[PDB]
């Protein structure tokens, strides 16, 4: 051949148990608003219902997790304390 | 300014060097194993989405046989340990060096003209909507 | 008799849930992946030699093409998310259900008959040399 | 086909850092006997000098295993109590 490749350096990266397609919390949808919003709208303050990122890669409505922190604070898919560094998705 | 966003920036940097023994890690691992012949020279980083963002989209367009072959490999071996959950198919990031060949010159593609260029290698006198 | 090969006894059946925990594991990690149609139906076990000592010899026969590439993909699969474990390959255990064909009686060969059989649907009429 | 296989129930043993071929303690062979024995036979009395199995499926010799042991029982290789589970090999 005329070009061969040799070297390559992807970066892969990787989720845990986020489940692209529902929340552990509420089991609802990775959309589709949350128990607390129910429905897409149904007052959702110009959408501010958003997704949720961990630093152990998981997952949740913002909601879903914020009101888990008035109860529980060690993330429900491990045992890591859990912190709130990544938003959105 | 204090530790507040020093923490996020440690957690960057050790994304950093454990991608590099997660490096030196699948090296032993492509000695036991490598079956994808594309997957030679690798320097895969795992790092997590928690602390780096997605460029603009993450895409996944068509993966050049050699690279290809590679992305297979990293995806297999990503998911044997997350079951299902495998690399993260994305091409807006990353490099590469192309062996071309009067000497054997070597190029370099940011893992933007790999594809292009297989595409090339594979048939010449392509266009746009090639 | 007290506490003294119960330990054992313990060692063996942990291995035995636990195994049954893997073959959860291995059927998730063959729907990300399993491409070839050799593994339709696959109930591969981890034993640990510690518990489990060797039959005879442990030997090396020919394995066939469907067991071929479903033993391929299970060593793929365990050299690599695995801590330093080694995929052993041995005939002398386990068994099978071989799917013939006025209706489809599925047969059974325990490890033994795989062979032979496999080498018959290649080219029958054959005998002991062959 | 005539035959077609559809189910299959392999049985996959494995091995840690056993190095079939190396003792990590006094590093000689997985045979060729040990530093506390030198030679094949040099008084190995009837050739008692064998492998010992951890449960955390390690292999290093007898006498070479008995002093780790003498002293303190975590395995060279990993982090294991190490018990006298299976022998030989
Ligand atoms: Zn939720
Ligand atoms: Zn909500
Ligand atoms: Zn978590
Ligand atoms: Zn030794
Ligand atoms: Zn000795
Ligand atoms: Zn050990």
């Amino acid at each position: 051949k005329r070009f061969e490749v040799k070297k390559w350096n992807a970066v892969a990266l990787w989720a845990w148990d986020i489940v692209v397609d529902n929340c552990a919390i509420c089991r609802n949808h990775i959309m589709d608003l949350c128990i607390e919003c129910q429905a897409n709208q149904a007052s959702a303050t110009s959408e501010e219902c958003t997704v949720a990122w961990g630093v152990c890669n998981h997952a949740f409505h913002f909601h879903c997790i914020s009101r888990w922190l008035k109860t529980r604070q060690v993330c429900p898919l491990d045992n890591r304390e859990w912190e709130f560094q990544k938003y959105g998705h | 300014c204090g530790c507040q966003f020093t923490s996020k920036l440690e957690g960057m940097f050790r994304d950093m060097s454990i991608s590099n023994t997660t490096m030196d890690e699948f090296r032993q691992h492509l000695q036991a194993t490598g079956v994808s012949l594309g997957g030679v020279d690798l320097t895969v980083r795992v790092l997590t989405t928690g602390y780096w963002p997605t460029q603009s989209a993450t895409p996944k367009c068509n993966i050049p046989p050699a690279p290809r072959h590679a992305f297979e490999i990293f995806r297999r071996f990503y998911l044997a340990k997350h079951s299902g959950r495998q690399l993260t198919l994305q091409h807006h990031m990353g490099s590469a060096d192309l062996n071309a060949t009067t000497r054997k010159h070597i190029l370099q593609v940011s893992t933007f003209q790999m594809t292009i260029l297989m595409l090339f290698n594979n048939r010449e006198k392509y266009t746009f909507e090639e």
